[PDB]
């Protein structure tokens, strides 16, 4: 079984859905238009607490056409030890070994598949493997574990460089002034560990995830319709060169993934 | 005076005030303004989060001042209601939704009027105003749905 299912029509899915009338399934239905102009299909994804991981993370690799730098660089792969080491507290964190052989496992795991991905004859290889890629839920989550290791780097990054007083993202600071948020052990033990079982990603956090794998989050989020919020982007403004994925959220609670060219 | 609260996004609100109101003033404002819970509100000024016994004065807040609100909701999950027909209906739903929210919701989707809906979980019947998570209804689990006349 796949972990983002086989796509439908979207209006079709809007439609069995969405039924009744109350305002809600109005604009929930005037959304899914609004997005059926630009995208012709759906895919639900799966919604266990990874949801917001596997959504990005599945629609960056699945058009991933070259393993991105970040990934490339093999000091990365050496970022457990030299992280861990510095700071003894990330040793708490969930699913003979360690942490340290475990984060590395999953990051290898990440750069091998990605790389597998970006290299193949046909995007149709690609996004068909992609699809077997999804299926696991062993390897999958060795990748979402090594996403969330990848947004606490960036978090404590993001922290020692407001400390130092160096220009930072606002969501920097807007994310360590959450009264349980407000130091990188804070964020990982009252949140990151969190993620995955007991609940997903807050807003702010989306924000830290777009940073974690350098893409552009774009979010069509429908119970916004008619306001300035419909299409929200992680970052707000975001750098240049980085690559574009597209989800869908109706009231904020989950994500799935439309869709335009397919198999 | 007036004041303005942004969200993540940008969006800019304004708020009409008085310097002796208390912060879960301002979020009962922007619950009657936006439809935004004040459970699920979060006020920061100047990287400080704000406090709802405190005021605005207390914090040194003038007008035309900015503050921005950082949402609790998280979102990722999703868990299904079995109706006795077989059917099961699939929500997006978030642990601090109310059963309340979870009728709404049913009624939104399949037309079902909340009155008629009970929820059974465990052998459990849910009630309204309390929350998933107080029933410790995790992601993926299963509720019964059985109407009534």
């Amino acid at each position: 079984r796949l972990s983002v299912a086989p796509e439908m029509d979207i209006m079709d899915y809007c439609k069995k859905e969405w039924r009744g009338n109350t305002q809600k399934a109005t604009c929930m239905k005037m959304g899914y238009e609004e997005v059926s102009q630009k995208f012709t299909s759906i895919r639900r994804v799966r919604g266990d607490n990874y949801a917001a991981l596997r959504a990005t993370l599945f629609q960056a690799m699945s058009q991933a056409v070259g393993l991105p730098p970040w990934l490339q660089d093999p000091e990365l792969m050496l970022l457990p030890e030299k992280l861990i080491s510095k700071y003894n507290w990330i040793k708490q964190w969930k699913l003979n070994e360690d942490l340290v052989d475990k984060i590395k496992e999953s990051l290898t795991l990440l750069r091998k598949k990605w790389a597998g991905l970006a290299e193949m004859r046909t995007a149709e290889a690609r996004q068909i493997a992609c699809d077997e890629l999804f299926t696991n839920e062993a390897e999958e989550y060795s990748l979402y574990e090594a996403v969330k290791f990848l947004m606490l780097n960036r978090a404590i990054e993001l922290y020692n460089d407001k400390e130092k007083g160096k220009e930072v993202p606002f969501f920097s600071v807007l994310l360590f002034a959450r009264d349980t948020s407000n130091d990188p052990g804070q964020l990982l033990r009252n949140h990151l560990n969190q993620v995955g079982h007991t609940g997903g990603l807050e807003q702010v956090e989306m924000f830290l995830l777009a940073y974690a794998v350098r893409h552009t989050i774009q979010v069509y989020r429908l119970s916004k319709y008619n306001t300035e919020e419909f299409i929200t982007v992680y970052p707000t403004d975001p750098p240049k060169d980085w690559p574009v994925v597209t989800l869908i959220a109706e009231d904020d609670r989950h994500y799935n993934i439309p869709v335009r060219v397919c198999e | 005076m007036q004041i303005f609260v942004k969200t993540l996004t940008g969006k800019t609100i304004t708020l009409e005030v008085e310097p002796s109101d208390t912060i879960e003033n301002v979020k009962a404002k922007i619950q009657d303004k936006e439809g935004i819970p004040p459970d699920q509100q979060r006020l920061i000024f100047a990287g400080k989060q704000l406090e709802d016994g405190r005021t605005l004065s207390d914090y040194n807040i003038q007008k035309e001042s900015t503050l921005h609100l950082v949402l609790r909701l998280r979102g990722g999950m999703q868990i299904f209601v079995k109706t006795l027909t077989g059917k099961t209906i699939t929500l997006e739903v978030e642990p601090s939704d109310t059963i309340e929210n979870v009728k709404a919701k049913i009624q939104d989707k399949e037309g079902i009027p909340p009155d008629q809906q009970r929820l059974i979980f465990a052998g459990k019947q849910l009630e309204d105003g309390r929350t998933l998570s107080d029933y410790n209804i995790q992601k993926e689990s299963t509720l019964h749905l059985v109407l009534r006349l």
